[PDB]
RNA sequence: AACGCGUUAAGCGCGCCGCCUGGGGAGUACGGCCGCAAGGCUGAAACUCAAAGGAAUUGACGGGGGCCCGCACAAGCGGUGGAGCAUGUGGUUUAAUUCGAAGCAACGCGAAGAACCUUACCAGGCCUUGACAUGCUAGGGAACCCGGGUGAAAGCCUGGGGUGCCCCGCGAGGGGAGCCCUAGCACAGGUGCUGCAUGGCCGUCGUCAGCUCGUGCCGUGAGGUGUUGGGUUAAGUCCCGCAACGAGCGCAACCCCCGCCGUUAGUUGCCAGCGGUUCGGCCGGGCACUCUAACGGGACUGCCCGCGAAAGCGGGAGGAAGGAGGGGACGACGUCUGGUCAGCAUGGCCCUUACGGCCUGGGCGACACACGUGCUACAAUGCCCACUACAAAGCGAUGCCACCCGGCAACGGGGAGCUAAUCGCAAAAAGGUGGGCCCAGUUCGGAUUGGGGUCUGCAACCCGACCCCAUGAAGCCGGAAUCGCUAGUAAUCGCGGAUCAG
């Protein structure tokens, strides 16, 4: 357990906070508060709708969710049948101005949080531990990434020996801090256990 | 966190004295920043995703 | 476009400080069993990654065969290393009697009948390339009479 | 086989000789033969093992060498080990003194705040769909809110106030959702176990210069080459050479801090000139400079002599900064089956009227000892009482508390300002001026005690901090051993923040 996550590295230097307000040291301890459950909530449901980055921006007691999501339309439902069930849901928890979008992830292979879950899913699937690996890897310089690396880790394939893996491919370079390259913690669940899954994609130096 | 005993701090006590925080992401009152209501393990595990805004990553 | 068996695979043992490092070794045929036929030996990281890589080696690797109503022209022998390859041919219906490797190689290659026997060091990959150059010395009928009186051939023939 | 052989063949063939036929037993036994003898020659088996071997490759290792680097040793400063106290820890003790950490890389470490709380521990009084989830069935209940009794508290027995919402209806009133109770069932929950079944995150060799792949080249191959040699570098940094050519993860740069300066900016900061001045940047006025944050500029071996194929190197000019200017974040493929099921996550074994749950009290602080970390000392380059200057950083409207009064004081009472460059913690301290002490167990030192009070808090006996008085212990600089630091560092002096009523 040597080095360090990617994302919380780049805080403002070629990245950006999920949820971007303000707060006074009375208000930040509950108004975050709020958010871990708006985003333990929002996950829980929507998760086979492919949940990425979720947006939390505030003003005056108007909270402004904004959701990145593989499948609009699993959020939505039939014309726009069960968006509303949530959008209240939450002004159900809040107690206030919920303005809860959708925003469609284009490119699914070029976000790594979701590349990290299709895995770890298949890892969950019983798959070729490997295959699924290389095949990650695979579609992400094949959609057209600059660089490409999946990380599975556990007691894979259903061992005793607790191992890891991986394979990867193009630039991975975490030490540039101008590159831009986005995390993906999964974390499939097996008979045998827990096997936590990574995913790094570089996009581009700036 | 033995479920029961973030309840035992949720909760308002017989006298003012055992107003304990705890951790809302863990339940773990062990060492807890009152501005996050958040412990060391939790704060930085977050921060590290930038879920708590203009929380940055300190060098001078 | 080529067909391509595949002949043997291994795991084979670096060293290193802290545990050992590896790599894999794959043999690898290849072959339109009318006429030609080629053999690889790769080795690479991750075992596929070799095993497609043998394939390459194979492609360049080109014997073609003279072959002879699915059968070889004359009798023959090769060594290489201490390991000792036969083949002779074999009549219409008697067919790729040969142990493990020769079968592998003269088959894709394209040989109906053919007898064989293995010595000595039995090692795949030497007689592997023990029968890869076994082959590439099959002389014929007219290749010969045209390697010897050739001299002043065409007042022959 | 490879090593190597290589017209001195281990190359290509002819003749003849002797010799081998798996390791151990074994060069033994039996027999013959030879010698004076010591012994030799010839030379087995029973039984037992899946080997015994041969060259060769990558490593690891050497009390083998060659060449580099780190406060690794030396050259220098200061300490520990000794003393008393503080904190962890080993061992004992305990009704329990809950747990885990284990050579450096466990030991002021999980604890960035154990009086109950925390709290997993122990002794008692207890709760059983349970402090918690989404429910199912039978029966009653709106939710809910107030009081008594018993009690160490919990807990239990019990008095009363209350009767909303949905649908149907003229109506009494039945049906329904919620929630409530009683009984039963799903199940909840466990800081029960295993870090040697995992996740993740951390430590570490190590900010060391290393770790590898592609295509090709070379070996039958494992494999090598590349990455090596020479020069250079904080470096696999780079220059030159080479059967190699490049790339991926590292080095490095892009991010922040400090150093110079320019652009936008003049409040709550700032005061060089002018006006007034209660002499206080106090007011007018100004934003010059200091500051204040945002963006840019600038350093490149660019210049010169020298050294050198080159990369580089040495000395200098200019410059605030010079060869990366100082500092930070930043930890490569992997190892130690290193760390924790005690933040959380989870396979599995395990209890589920009990390890689960609530409670008051007791405990993690016990003390014949031992280590590990630090504080203050043992004092004259000092101790002490006055007057006197010069800081940066951070916190604070459930708090910071200027002054005023009371008290020797802690503090209490009263009370102005402050969403904080405007108000406050705030006294910076070593330094400075002036004076007292004069080698003393001392005006050094500040333990451990006797008594008196203040504060936080339901509550200071276990078990708190602070005030004043009296007590004035060990220790006159520390055995063998051993630690840190290469420049604004070491030492020395003060301020602050987190945690948290204290
Ligand atoms: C005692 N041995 C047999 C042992 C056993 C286990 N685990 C088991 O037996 C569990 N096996 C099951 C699966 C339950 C059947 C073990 O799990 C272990 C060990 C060894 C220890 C050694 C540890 C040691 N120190 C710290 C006590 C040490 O010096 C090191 C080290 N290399 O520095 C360790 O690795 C050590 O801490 C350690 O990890 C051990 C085990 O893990
Ligand atoms: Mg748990
Ligand atoms: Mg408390
Ligand atoms: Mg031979
Ligand atoms: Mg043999
Ligand atoms: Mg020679
Ligand atoms: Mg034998
Ligand atoms: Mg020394
Ligand atoms: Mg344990
Ligand atoms: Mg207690
Ligand atoms: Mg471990
Ligand atoms: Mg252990
Ligand atoms: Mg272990
Ligand atoms: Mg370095
Ligand atoms: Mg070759
Ligand atoms: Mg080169
Ligand atoms: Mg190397
Ligand atoms: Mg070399
Ligand atoms: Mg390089
Ligand atoms: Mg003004
Ligand atoms: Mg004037
Ligand atoms: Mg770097
Ligand atoms: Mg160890
Ligand atoms: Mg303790
Ligand atoms: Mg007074
Ligand atoms: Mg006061
Ligand atoms: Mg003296
Ligand atoms: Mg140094
Ligand atoms: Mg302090
Ligand atoms: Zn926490």
């Amino acid at each position: 357990g040597n080095k360090i996550h990617p994302i919380g590295f780049r805080l403002g230097i070629t990245r950006d906070w999920e949820s971007r307000w303000y707060a006074g040291k009375k208000q930040y301890r509950h108004l975050l508060l709020e958010d871990q459950r708006i985003r333990g909530l929002l996950e829980k449901e929507l998760y086979s709708a492919g949940l990425a980055r979720v947006d939390i921006e505030r003003a005056a007691d108007n909270v402004a969710v904004t959701v990145h999501v593989a499948k609009p339309g699993v959020v939505i439902g039939r014309g726009g049948e069960r968006i509303r069930v949530l959008r209240e849901e939450l002004a159900k928890l809040t107690g206030k101005n919920v303005a809860l979008n959708v925003q469609e992830v284009q490119n699914p292979n070029l976000s790594a949080p979701l590349v990290a879950q299709r895995v770890a899913e298949q890892i969950e699937r019983r798959f070729a531990v490997r295959r699924a690996i290389k095949q990650a890897v695979q579609r992400v310089m094949e959609s057209g990434a600059k660089g490409a690396k999946v990380i599975v880790s556990g007691r894979i394939g259903g061992a005793e020996q607790a191992r890891t893996e991986w394979a990867a491919q193009g630039r991975v370079p975490l030490h540039t801090l101008r590159a831009n390259i986005d995390y993906g913690f999964a974390l499939a669940r097996t008979t045998y256990g827990v096997l936590g899954v990574k995913a790094y994609i570089f996009l581009g130096e700036v | 966190a033995r479920k029961a005993l973030i309840e035992k701090a949720k909760r308002t006590p017989k006298f003012k004295v055992r107003a304990y925080t705890r951790c809302v992401r863990c339940g773990r009152a062990r060492s807890v920043y009152r501005f996050f209501g958040l412990c060391r393990i939790c704060l930085r595990e977050l921060a590290h995703k930038g879920q708590l805004p203009g929380v940055r990553k300190a060098s001078w | 476009d080529f067909e391509e068996k595949m002949i043997l695979i291994r795991r084979t043992a670096r060293m290193q400080a802290g545990g050992r490092r590896f790599r894999f070794g794959a043999l690898v045929v290849v072959g339109d069993r009318q006429g030609r036929v080629g053999l690889g030996f790769g080795k690479a990281p991750e075992v596929p990654l070799a095993v497609q890589k043998a394939g390459y080696y194979a492609r360049r690797n080109m014997v073609e065969v003279p072959l002879q109503n699915g059968t070889i022209p004359h009798e023959i022998e090769v060594e290489f290393g201490a390991s000792k390859i036969v083949l002779k041919p074999a009549a219409p219906g008697t067919g790729v009697i040969a142990g493990a490797v020769p079968r592998a190689i003269l088959e894709l290659a394209g040989v109906t009948d053919i007898l064989t026997k293995e010595l000595g060091s039995r090692n795949p990959i030497n007689i592997a390339y023990a029968t890869m150059e076994a082959l590439r010395q099959l002389r014929t009928k007219a290749d010969v009479e045209r390697l010897r009186k050739g001299e002043a051939h065409a007042q022959a023939q």
